[PDB]
């Protein structure tokens, strides 16, 4: 009978089994385009020329 | 924004408060899922 408490208790144990991660925020794309960065690229070509 | 702050200071301690019993919950709803010798029960 102990040792099918302790199956038991390993049971519950493997099944719940939470791990040290967490995922917090699932992935969202941001919408505005991180590249080309348009400003800079003009403003570098105005500056360049 | 002053209602705005307090809803985050809000979520933020229910978010902690949860994950603190987030463990025992899950164990919880396994060995809910998990009932069916009779000492084991």
């Amino acid at each position: 009978l102990q040792l099918l408490n302790r199956q038991q208790e390993l049971n519950i144990a493997k099944s719940s089994a939470i791990g040290n991660v967490r995922i917090i925020d699932n992935a969202v794309t941001d919408p505005n385009p991180v590249r080309p960065k348009k400003t800079i690229i003009i403003v570098i070509g105005v500056v360049l020329g | 924004i002053s209602h705005i702050l307090d809803s985050i200071s809000q979520n933020y301690l229910a978010q902690n408060i949860a994950r603190q019993a987030a463990q025992d919950a899950k164990s919880l709803e396994f060995l809910n899922q998990q009932l069916p010798g009779r000492a084991v029960y």
